């Protein structure tokens, strides 16, 4: 049932620097009032991040991106867009590929050897009658066959209804793949800023630990599209796109000074071996 | 069993695909013949086997 | 074993001081968060002619 999509703008990629982002709790052990020095795959400070925007003003972007030894994913929403994630090396029905879906009733998570498009989306569609959206194009994969791992949450429910202004959703992610396992961290903040990732700090705490056995190069997001009676023509010009964006940082093996308040919040942290200074504060421990 | 792969697997990984291994210099465009083997073998489990 | 203020996480079970022993549990029966704290403590000295 899948569809090409035809009306697209291209543009050079953006990029953006990734201000004190990627800090997740590297284990499951609560400690407070100290500073933990810890070595892991974390984002670098400062460094520079890829920034995808879905706009319509129609400028879209959903690429196959590398998973180079873990990926940091950051998305600034006000409608849902961002929906979902694909996995895998060939995504072409030759290896299992792990999708994660958010389709507004259920998260599901499969592992499987899906046949994707070579534009995977979803889609909901304008209804003039009533002011009420609706989830209605499915189209991700093709065919689905030897099957391994599925997940499907409770059901559920959420606004995927257009919103207009500012962004107010900032959701943050962690994806890595060790050992078999492949771990999500994640966080969700609010915020009140329109085009760039918001400096400050916030850890990701862990969310799963799936175990998959799955060899994972390269992954693609999937952006939700708005139909409606304003967007004229076939399924592959029919559309307009919200406004939405995300950017993709990659991880490295860093040693970290992580900053656990009396609460046992991760608070700060430095990003030893980054210049210097970073190492001398490393070294006194402060 | 797998029996021929390009390089060895990670810890607990899974690799179920059964493409053609192409264990010569040419492409074996996913058939059987010389130097193109079927990666996938198995057992005879006999009562009387060693 | 002492009752304790730290709000441990849903995922942490157990806490740790930097030389990495045991802080606090969280008891598997009733989900409190419950202090460790070594019996033995101070000094004794002997004064003996
Ligand atoms: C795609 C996989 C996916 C993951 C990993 C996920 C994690 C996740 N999202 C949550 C909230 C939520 N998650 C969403 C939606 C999203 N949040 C996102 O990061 C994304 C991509 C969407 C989809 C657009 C919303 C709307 C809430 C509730 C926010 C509210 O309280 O209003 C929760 C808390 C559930 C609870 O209340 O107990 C979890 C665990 N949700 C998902 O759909
Ligand atoms: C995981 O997948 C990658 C990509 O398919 C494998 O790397 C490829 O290996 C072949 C071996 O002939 C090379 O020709 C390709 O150039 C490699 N590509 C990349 C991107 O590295 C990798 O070997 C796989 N890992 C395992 C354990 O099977
Ligand atoms: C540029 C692009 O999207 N090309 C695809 C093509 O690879 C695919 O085989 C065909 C089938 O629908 O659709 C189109
Ligand atoms: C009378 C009318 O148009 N009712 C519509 C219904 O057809 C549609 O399925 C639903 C989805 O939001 O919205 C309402
Ligand atoms: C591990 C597994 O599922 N293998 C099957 C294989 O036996 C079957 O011939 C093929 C086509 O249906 O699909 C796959
Ligand atoms: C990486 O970030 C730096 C910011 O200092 C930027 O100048 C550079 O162009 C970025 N990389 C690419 C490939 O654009
Ligand atoms: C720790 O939690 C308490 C809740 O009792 C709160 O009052 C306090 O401000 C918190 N500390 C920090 C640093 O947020
Ligand atoms: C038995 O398990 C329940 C958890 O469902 C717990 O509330 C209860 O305290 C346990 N029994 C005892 C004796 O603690």
């Amino acid at each position: 049932q899948c569809v090409n999509l035809t009306t697209r703008t291209q543009l050079p990629p953006a990029y953006t620097n990734s201000f004190t982002r990627g800090v997740y709790y590297p284990d499951k052990v609560f400690r407070s009032s100290v500073l933990h020095s810890t070595q892991d795959l974390f984002l670098p400070f400062f460094s520079n991040v890829t920034w995808f925007h879905a706009i319509h003003v129609k400028r879209f972007d959903n690429p196959v991106l590398p998973f180079n030894d873990g990926v940091y994913f950051a998305s600034t929403e006000k409608s849902n867009i961002i929906r979902g994630w694909i996995f895998g090396t060939t995504l072409d029905s030759k290896t299992q590929s792990l999708l994660i879906v958010n389709n507004a009733t259920n998260v599901v998570i499969k592992v499987c050897e899906f046949q994707f498009c070579n534009d995977p989306f979803l889609g909901v569609y304008y209804h003039k009658n009533n002011k009420s959206w609706m989830e209605s194009e499915f189209r991700v994969y093709s065919s689905a066959n030897n099957c391994t791992f599925e997940y499907v949450s409770q059901p559920f429910l959420m606004d995927l209804e257009g919103k207009q202004g500012n962004f107010k959703n900032l959701r943050e992610f962690v994806f890595k793949n060790i050992d078999g396992y492949f771990k999500i961290y994640s966080k969700h903040t609010p915020i009140n800023l329109v085009r760039d990732l918001p400096q400050g700090f916030s850890a990701l705490e862990p969310l799963v630990d799936l175990p998959i056995g799955i060899n994972i190069t390269r992954f693609q997001t999937l952006l939700a599209l708005h139909r409606s009676y304003l967007t004229p023509g076939d399924s592959s010009s029919g559309w307009t796109a919200g406004a939405a964006a995300y950017y993709v940082g990659y991880l490295q093996p860093r040693t970290f000074l992580l900053k656990y308040n009396e609460n046992g919040t991760i608070t700060d942290a430095v990003d030893c071996a980054l210049d210097p200074l970073s190492e001398t504060k490393c070294t006194l421990k402060s | 069993y797998r029996l021929f792969r390009k390089s060895n697997l990670k810890p607990f990984e899974r690799d179920i695909s059964t493409e053609i291994y192409q264990a010569g210099s040419t492409p074996c465009n996913g058939v059987e013949g010389f130097n193109c083997y079927f990666p996938l073998q198995s057992y005879g489990f006999q009562p009387t086997n060693g | 074993l002492t009752e304790s203020n730290k709000k441990f996480l849903p995922f942490q079970q157990f806490g740790r001081d930097i030389a990495d022993t045991t802080d606090a549990v969280r008891d598997p029966q009733t989900l409190e968060i419950l202090d460790i704290t070594p019996c033995s403590f101070g000094g004794v000295s002997v004064i003996t002619p």
